[PDB]
């Protein structure tokens, strides 16, 4: 039923900068109950935030999340080739369970 | 010993239900009649002088974790005795008496705690359990969960489902 | 500390798949398990979950009356089988549930499986 946008749709920009992300809902949810995603091509998922705020144990600490409400946001301070993939916002507070569209980062 | 064998209802393993039994001069004549305390060499004539009664209905796969200093799902829980039990542990099946049409869902056994137990403790509390964080202050189905499950106890199982009754006699001085 | 997954397998439409997501210390310990698929270059699209527990299982409505979650705790397995395949479904499946060991549960879910090709 809640419906997640993803944007924007693709990033463009050279290593060590700094990109922002938008995560947002159509109802309330909880901010204890939000995680994001990492994949890059063939591989499997990796879990990066747990609560929105939370970092995944030895993830770098370059990441950060907040939010709160029915609009969620990550932030990637330096940024690195190594990073570039495409990020799935998941809202997995209520059922049933969804996840985002997806978003790409390049240069 | 009238009460506590031919009654037409048990109660749960959650809880249970004893007794006192005292100043009756017990006619131990009376199946897995397994005695750990004294054997029934000479329960004919002694002096105890306090008797409790328990009474208890599981699965018979379950049974074996009756038995003192063992761990299971159901002893570690629910029901465990101490490691200087003196006592006995009766227990047949009721495949055809406790086995209703379509089972009998009015049995349920305690799933999650946040210790194990003490011996001869019970504890008759539902709400929502388990967390890392617990900001579960609504209810909810993630890491929020109803503690007790009710067994299935169909008409009709391979032996190793069926209901066992158990009772757990725990003498004294 | 990792999970395993069948190897790819191979059906025609009509008939119904089986994939086997076996985990250890799933038993004894609390431990709720989702199933989410993907195709080739598409957005995850969610599918279920169950709490190995106590069996308390919850499905897309889009996909009911087509998946089932059936669990095995002696094994310590977890039984995801569809019915009816379509070509929509040809994709890859992932299990995924939290560390838990002891007792509690880490929160959000960690760990992922190596995915299992399916295509009809």
């Amino acid at each position: 039923e809640i419906v997640l946008t993803q944007s924007p749709g693709t990033l463009s920009l050279s290593p060590g900068e700094r990109a922002t992300l938008s995560c947002r809902a159509s109802q309330s949810v909880s901010s204890s109950y939000l995680a994001w995603y990492q994949q890059k091509p063939g591989q499997a998922p990796r879990l990066l935030i747990y609560g929105a705020s939370s970092r995944a144990t030895g993830i770098p600490d370059r990441f950060s999340g907040t939010g709160s409400g029915t609009d969620f946001t990550l932030t990637i301070s330096r940024l690195e080739p190594e990073d570039f993939a495409v990020y799935y916002c998941q809202q997995y507070g209520r059922s049933p369970w969804t996840f985002g569209q997806g978003t790409k980062v390049e240069i | 010993f009238d009460e506590v064998f031919n009654a037409t209802r048990f109660a749960s393993v959650y809880a249970w239900n004893r007794k006192r039994i005292s100043n009756c001069v017990a006619d131990y004549s009376v199946f897995t009649f397994k005695c750990y305390g004294v054997s029934p060499t000479k329960l004919n004539d002694l002096c105890f002088t306090n008797v409790y009664a328990d009474s208890f209905v599981i699965r018979g796969d379950e049974v074996r974790q009756i038995a003192p200093g063992q761990t299971g799902n159901i002893a570690d829980y629910n029901y465990k005795l101490p490691d200087d039990f003196t006592g006995c542990v009766i227990a047949w099946n009721s495949n055809k008496l406790d086995s209703k049409v379509s089972g009998n869902y009015n049995y349920l056994y305690r799933l999650f705690r946040k210790s194990n137990l003490k011996p001869f403790e019970r504890d008759i509390s539902t709400e929502i359990y388990q967390a890392g964080n617990k900001p579960c202050n609504g209810v909810a189905g993630f890491n929020c969960y109803f503690p007790l499950r009710s067994y299935s106890f169909r008409p009709t199982y391979g032996v190793g489902h069926q209901p066992y009754r158990v009772v757990v006699l725990s003498f004294e001085l | 500390m990792q999970l395993v997954q069948s190897g790819p397998e191979v059906k025609k439409p009509g008939s119904s798949v089986r994939v086997s997501c076996k985990a250890s210390g799933f038993t004894f310990t609390p431990s709720a398990v989702q199933w989410v698929r993907q195709a080739r270059g598409q957005r995850l699209e969610w599918i279920g979950w169950i709490v190995v527990g106590s069996g308390n299982t919850n499905y897309a409505q889009k996909f009911q009356e087509r998946v089932t979650i059936t669990r095995d705790m002696s094994t310590g397995t977890v039984y995801m089988d569809l019915s009816s395949l379509r070509s929509e479904d040809t994709a890859c499946y992932y299990c995924a549930a939290p560390h838990c060991n002891r007792t509690n549960c880490y929160d959000g879910f960690d760990l992922w499986g190596q995915g299992t090709v399916v295509t009809v």
